[PDB]
């Protein structure tokens, strides 16, 4: 029995997917179709399934929702950014005027691939017959090329058009350079002995994706063939069959002679003095960083590029600080480094799979003479679509290339003498609020106080859109539930009456431009106002009031929204 | 009557005055977050058996946390 009640009128913009969260002692079973389950009931008219939605040719399992919350030891393969799987239509070929100089190769070739259109039947064994079947063994549209109607013949031209306009726009130039039938005798020559060259052969294969591509478009009309997906992500088998009929045009037209992530550990585990030495692994060799940082450092600026981190990438083989060196080698696929700090002599090194590393004026020091300050905690930085492991000690079993480096030197692990695991902090996705500090460039915010304001201000070149927030949000009672928003004249807004019980905090988005003296005055007319007074260049600045709502973006609308019945 | 006279602990004053509590905040970025010493350990079948996709969890885990209310939010 259905119930009474759904979130209509909600943003489809994402991709949606099941889901299910439990707290403590529980056992669920999803239920689909197939290998996978068994419904129950009865799916309504037209409502299909998940084993059905999985894309064709791709294996379905169960992660979590976002990340490695999984039970596992320091063995946790902590991952960066990711790619929105890169997938998430045709060329255009008919915008091409078909030059008339080889109008006659666009009929020689359609002339060629009607005569393969009446081979390949043939070798199956089809006659010339009157009658339009294909269980008969029988094809009239196999007689010669000018017996042949416009309701016959426009199929092979508009097949010749189609490749040679693709060819044009591809970016090469087109220019100058027996089994016994019922009637029709197709030899044109022998067209299958020179070899055809690699450039050619993937030409053929985009001919084929692209003639792929309108059929599926044509195709989508229709249920649900699993040959729907385009071409790229077809099945291999019958790829070739495809390219083999599109390898003939080109084979006539030759022969005829024409957002990183860091990672660190807790503040307090910083160190002032010895010799500490920590694995990283990387079992891929894209963007990451490693090293040492101070309890300041920046979970959103680039690792080192300040006076608060002294890290090493291999991606580029350089040592990074305010600047950046080559130093030392690239890693692979599969790598780790030793990262040493000695505090007693201010020196880091860095081992890349026991080989010490090799700077330009060749001294294995990384770094030297740099003040203690309040201490170094390690830290690493992947970037997209890297994963990466991090040691710090307490497991010399598992160590590799202590022994090789570090054993003899009086170099010890950073978490030997422990009893409990390290908590290994990181940089957050979701950007909250904060107030504005004092030490903030290209944002000042003052305090005046007639009327109380807090006026704004800012110096800086580059431009962006900011989202202002009070602090303290006005709550809603059970019966009071509605918001006017008055401008200069009278209040005309979009109606936004609808809180039962919730708390709205105000908020105004500014575009920061050159000159920005927008600010906020609490007022009084008869209730509470809040009088956003803007300046010159206002257009695209917001001003309303928001509950919870952590998103970093450019946009007036496409806000989240649900309306439930 | 007033903004403040209304998220405050008086409201019969229709002063408009401004408490240091009052103080603009912009969207940031700079935030860490800590990895917890402990999960959920939900193990699924593996099997996929056919009459459905199985998911277990039976070990409890809690943890407290404070709850800002100006800010509304849990830590």
């Amino acid at each position: 029995q259905p119930v009474q009640g759904m979130f209509e009128n909600f943003n489809i913009d994402g991709l949606f997917f099941p889901v299910v969260s439990f707290s403590a002692g529980i056992k669920v079973r999803f239920l689909l179709g197939g290998r996978h389950g068994e419904f129950k009931f009865l799916p309504p008219p037209g409502y299909a399934a998940c084993y059905e939605a999985v894309l064709p040719k791709e294996k379905l399992k169960v992660e979590h929702s976002r990340e490695y919350k999984q039970e596992r030891t320091y063995t946790r393969d902590l991952l960066g950014p990711t790619v929105s799987l890169t997938q998430a239509v045709p060329v255009d070929t008919s915008q091409i005027v078909l030059p008339p100089h080889l109008e006659r190769i666009r009929e020689r070739l359609a002339e060629n691939i009607h005569e393969l259109w009446v081979m390949n039947k043939i070798e199956l064994g089809w006659q010339y017959g009157p009658v339009r079947d294909d269980n008969k063994r029988q094809h009239p549209c196999l007689v010669e090329f000018c017996k042949l109607p416009e309701q016959e013949r426009n199929y092979n031209l508009q097949m010749s058009l189609e490749t040679l306009k693709t060819l044009l726009a591809l970016g090469c130039h087109v220019g100058i350079a027996y089994q016994l039938t019922s009637g029709y005798k197709p030899a044109p020559m022998d067209l299958s002995f020179i070899k055809l060259t690699p450039s050619q052969e993937a030409m053929v294969d985009k001919l084929a994706e692209n003639a792929h591509n309108v059929w599926a478009r044509d195709r989508i009309r229709q249920r649900r063939n699993p040959r729907l997906v385009p071409y790229t992500l077809l099945d291999d088998r019958t790829k070739k069959s495809n390219k083999d009929s599109l390898r003939e045009a080109v084979r006539t037209l030759l022969g005829y002679g024409y957002r990183f992530r860091i990672f660190r550990a807790e503040k307090t585990y910083a160190v002032k003095a010895g010799r500490w030495y920590f694995e990283f692994e990387a079992v891929t060799a894209g963007d990451m960083r490693v090293g040492w940082s101070r309890p300041g450092c920046q979970p959103d600026l680039e690792l080192g590029s300040d006076d608060r981190a002294f890290a090493f990438d291999g991606f580029k083989a350089q040592r990074w600080h305010q600047g950046n060196e080559h130093y030392g080698r690239s890693w692979q696929a599969g790598d780790v480094v030793g990262c040493m700090v000695d505090m007693n002599e201010h020196t880091m090194m860095f081992t890349l799979n026991g080989e010490i590393l090799l700077d330009d004026s060749g001294s294995e020091l990384a770094f030297k003479d740099f003040d203690v300050g309040d201490g170094f905690i390690p830290v690493c930085s992947l970037g997209v679509a890297q994963v990466g492991r991090m040691n710090f000690g307490k497991d010399v079993s598992t160590l590799k290339y202590f022994t090789i480096c570090g054993l003899q030197e009086g170099y010890e692990p950073f978490a030997v003498n422990t009893n409990r695991d390290i908590t290994m902090w990181l940089s957050k996705r979701l950007p909250q609020f904060l107030q504005v500090p004092s030490n903030h460039e290209h944002i000042e915010v003052t305090r005046i106080d007639k009327v109380t304001q807090k006026s704004f201000g800012s110096q800086n070149n580059n431009t962006d859109i900011m989202f202002y927030r009070l602090s303290m949000p006005i709550e809603c009672a059970x019966x009071x539930x509605x918001x006017x928003x008055x401008x200069x004249x009278x209040x005309x807004x979009x109606x936004x009456x609808x809180x039962x019980x919730x708390x709205x905090x105000d908020s105004d988005f500014e575009v920061l431009m050159k000159t920005a003296h927008g600010h906020l005055v609490p007022d009084r007319i008869d209730k509470d106002k809040e009088t956003p007074k803007p300046e010159f260049n206002n257009h695209k600045d917001y001003a309303q009031e928001k509950p919870s709502r952590l998103k970093q973006x450019x946009x007036x609308x496409x806000x989240x929204x649900x309306x439930x019945x | 009557p007033l903004s403040a006279g209304l998220f405050k602990s008086e409201h019969k004053n229709p002063v408009p005055q401004c408490p240091p509590r009052l103080h603009v905040q912009f969207l940031s970025h700079v935030l860490w977050s800590r990895m917890p010493n402990q999960f959920l350990k939900v193990d699924v079948s593996r099997i996929s058996e056919r009459q459905g996709w199985l998911v277990q969890c039976l070990d409890p885990l809690q943890f407290m946390s404070l709850h800002i209310p100006e800010e509304n939010r849990s830590v």
